[PDB]
DNA sequence: TAAATTCTGATTAGGAAT
DNA sequence: ATTCCTAATCAGAATTTA
């Protein structure tokens, strides 16, 4: 019994008013239309939801019936709008995984706006799917989704992968995996400019020089120099402990062996270095300095209960640890050397053996203890390349399974004022009570150094050929670095001054103070080192090093091939000339390393490569050494130094960075690019204010944000 | 009256 | 017979460059 | 030892060729 | 169009010195 259209023919004005783009002079234009079609002796209408068949041994479609028409080739065709099972958007295979209990529910679809038209013989089944409001109230919800066979609280759009709903004011921030604070900076200084206060609070990194900067140039921020998963463990006991404790002069006491009376407790964690889990209390002795501090495990102050109530009260009075709530925003770059191409040790098949790579769990088990408003997550590009994107999508996966409304985007460092490309990925992540914060669009053009890669294009964050305005034009390295004064290989001077004024556009911005940079940190009047040249220091490479590097000529695009003894052959080989004898140092060693000629089959261009004034850095790295890589200064004898590559990264200039000299190349090579974070951050604050606009996923940044 | 000094144990 | 599979289905490039 | 020094893979977007 | 090849990837690991 052939599939056949029911009922008499939409009336003409009003088919043609529906559905303009069926009639008039590839789309599929029709002769007419019609409001129900029975296929299988059941009868479908206008708006019914359907399972339709597709591929061999796949998953049945499921699409809302928006057209029943005649198509002029007097075949009979319906349109359907497709709804998205969780594994049929970008998440795929990581529907599998579970984030503190949460999981996908199978009846958990998302309507897209995707159409296609297909034959009437396709249609399988009616299915009933009901729309629930994912702020409705939960007993409303349940009796619900009981009635339905399948639901949605979402859509899903293929770009940017968003899922989102259908249809002084203060914030806090938490810095997981801080580094020294690129990102959190960068997005409180964009949120004060959309008006939104938002404040680093906390800050959890395992590596203290890191957290000895953040905390030097944010004082206020609560940083915690501990793993993040300790961190994870410490605010669960918390909660315990702030549920047990909340609302004449002592007489001596005998003591033990080992027991001695206490002044006050002054710090609280859970494991750590050398200690295991538990909850251990900074114990300060009365009659004893600071530097008689002893880390004591909890079970050993059952003896000073008031102690601890005082400690747990004051603290949580001042929020020194969030509770679930307390926390606004959460933000983190978790590591990236587990997964990023650099790493020629990396295992595919098992993406998350590598400790490294594990902390994107643990980054999202801290949300989902937490339940922040907004979630801001960064990586690599990489993570949606290696392993086929396992930990990309498990990123992704974790925050809608939890029922965020989620963004994803690719965004290019240079596009915002840097002589970078740096592509990094950035993972948004909203509650249902708030808007789901856009991507900001380039301000600026760059050289393009890279692409993204093809199953994620539709997330690159960027103007279309066909409707890019003009943007300012590219940075260059010049304009970084050109400003600075001249230094040597040994330049062990934290602090110096500068030798000149700023000549550049972009170096008259980095050299701002934090007052014109909304940079609130110290509050009233300018902080500390608004003047100084910090951290203007390179790596100091040893005699070998520093004598290759000095026969290295200044010219563009020098690089080991130009040092005496080494010639080019066919195909760009690189070869010795056998006139010259292989030439030695002071030291007895080769002028040129045998590496230099063995890396990558003797083509590459990089082993002990100049920079020069018209080229950009692709990525700022947290390694110096020039063996690899061109990272020679232009006219002097020496690599870039930590604040040129802090420059390039768009760090202001007063943002001082503490430890040896190759920790500070390590952070500023870990950061997010803070013109970067300060655009995510207009976006976040204005998206928080509730002043954006739109259902768009891409934001064209105010004139205000580049300023004067 | 008054109370008795708070005290703990020092691991070493 | 078998009920036939239903067809479910480029964007436009995104210009970083100055020129294309 | 722990510090320094020496080495260098697996993919893939996109660019040259044709 | 097709092949081919380059460039690009918030390095790790082995080996060699103090
Ligand atoms: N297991 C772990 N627990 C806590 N921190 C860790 C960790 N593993 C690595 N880290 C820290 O995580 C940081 C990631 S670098 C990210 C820096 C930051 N997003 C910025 O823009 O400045 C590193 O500094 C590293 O010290």
């Amino acid at each position: 019994h052939e599939p056949e259209f029911i009922g008499s023919p939409v009336a003409a004005d009003e088919a043609r008013s529906n559905w303009p783009k069926r009639y008039g002079r590839e789309e599929l234009k029709a002769r007419c239309h019609y409001r129900s079609a029975k296929v299988d002796n059941v009868v479908y209408c206008l708006g019914d939801d359907v399972y339709v068949k597709a591929g061999e041994n796949e998953a049945d479609y499921i699409g809302r019936i928006t057209e029943f028409f005649e198509g002029t080739d007097q075949c009979h065709y319906f349109t359907c709008r497709w709804f998205f099972r969780a594994e049929d958007t970008v998440i795929n295979s990581l529907v599998s995984i579970s984030v503190d209990g949460h999981k996908h529910d199978p009846r958990r679809v998302f309507l897209s706006e995707e159409k296609n038209d297909n034959v009437l013989d396709c249609i399988i089944s009616k299915v009933k799917i009901v729309h629930v409001d994912p702020n409705m109230d939960p007993k409303a919800k349940a009796q619900l989704i009981e009635s339905c066979d399948l639901y949605y609280d979402m859509s899903y759009s293929v770009a940017y992968s968003t899922f989102a709903n259908i249809s002084t004011r203060t914030a806090t921030l938490l810095d997981l995996y801080s580094g020294c604070g690129g990102m959190s900076t960068g997005l409180c200084l964009g949120a004060a400019l959309s008006g939104l206060k938002l404040e680093t609070r906390w800050a959890v990194d395992f590596n203290s020089f890191a957290c000895q900067s953040l905390k030097y140039n944010h004082p206020q921020t609560e940083v915690r120099n501990e793993k993040a998963d300790e961190f994870l463990a410490l605010l669960k006991e918390w909660a315990v402990l702030c549920k047990k404790y909340v609302q004449q002069a002592d007489e001596d006491s005998p003591l033990d062996k080992d027991e001695f009376v206490v002044e006050k407790l002054v710090g609280i964690c859970y494991g750590g270095s050398d200690r295991e889990n538990g909850i251990y209390f900074k114990v300060q002795w009365e009659g004893y300095g600071p530097e008689e501090d002893t880390w004591e495990p909890i079970d050993n102050l059952s003896d000073c209960p008031q102690k601890i109530r005082e400690f747990v009260q004051e603290g949580h009075k001042r929020k020194i640890l969030p509770l679930p709530g307390d926390v606004d925003v959460i933000c983190g770059g978790p590591p990236c050397q587990g997964i990023s191409g650099f790493n020629r040790y990396r295992n595919r098949d098992e993406p998350l053996k590598d400790e490294k790579n594990k902390q994107m769990v643990t980054f999202m088990d801290i949300v989902a203890y937490l339940k922040p408003k907004y979630v801001l997550m960064e990586n690599v590009v990489d993570i949606l390349k290696f392993a086929d994107g396992y930990l990309g999508k498990y990123a992704l996966s974790c925050l809608v399974a939890m029922k965020y409304q989620a963004r994803l985007g690719m965004m290019v460092a240079g596009c915002y004022g840097l002589p970078q490309f740096r592509m990094r990925v950035f993972l948004w992540g909203a509650l249902s009570s708030m808007v789901l914060p856009k991507y900001p669009l380039p301000t600026y053009d760059v050289v393009v150094r890279g692409g993204a890669p093809n199953a994620f294009s539709q997330c690159m964050v960027a103007y279309d050929e066909t409707q890019k305005p003009s943007l300012k034009k590219a940075l260059l390295l010049g304009d970084a670095i050109s400003d600075l004064p001249k230094v040597q290989n040994h330049q062990p001077n934290d602090v110096m001054e500068y030798g000149g004024s700023p000549k550049t556009e972009f170096q008259r911005y980095i050299r701002l103070s934090r007052k014109d940079m909304l940079d609130w940190s110290f509050g009233e009047g300018a902080g500390p080192d608004e003047g100084k040249l910090l951290d203007h220091q390179p790596l100091r490479l040893n005699n070998d090093d520093y004598e290759r590097v000095q026969q290295i000529p200044v010219k563009k695009g020098a690089n080991f091939r130009d040092l005496k003894g080494v010639r080019v052959g066919a195909n760009n080989i690189v070869e010795w000339d056998p006139e010259i004898e292989r030439v030695k140092l002071s030291s007895g060693k080769p002028l040129v390393p045998d590496y230099a000629m063995s890396f990558i089959k003797g083509k590459s261009l990089k082993p002990f490569g100049r920079l020069w004034w018209d080229e950009t850095v692709p990525t700022v790295v947290t390694r110096a050494e020039p063996h690899n890589q061109v990272i020679i200064h232009p006219t002097q004898a020496r690599v870039l130094t930590i604040r040129e590559n802090a420059r390039l990264q768009g760090f202001p200039d007063y943002y001082r960075l503490f430890g040896p000299i190759k920790e500070k190349y390590i952070q500023v090579g870990n950061a997010v690019a803070v013109p970067v974070a300060r655009a995510l951050g207009y976006c976040l604050g204005q998206a928080y204010l509730g002043e954006s606009e739109g259902s768009d996923p891409l934001y064209q940044l105010p004139p205000s944000f580049t300023s004067v | 009256s008054a109370r008795t000094k708070q005290t703990a144990r020092k691991s070493t | 017979r078998t009920k036939q599979t239903a067809r479910k289905s480029k964007a436009p490039r995104k210009q970083l460059a100055t020129k294309a």
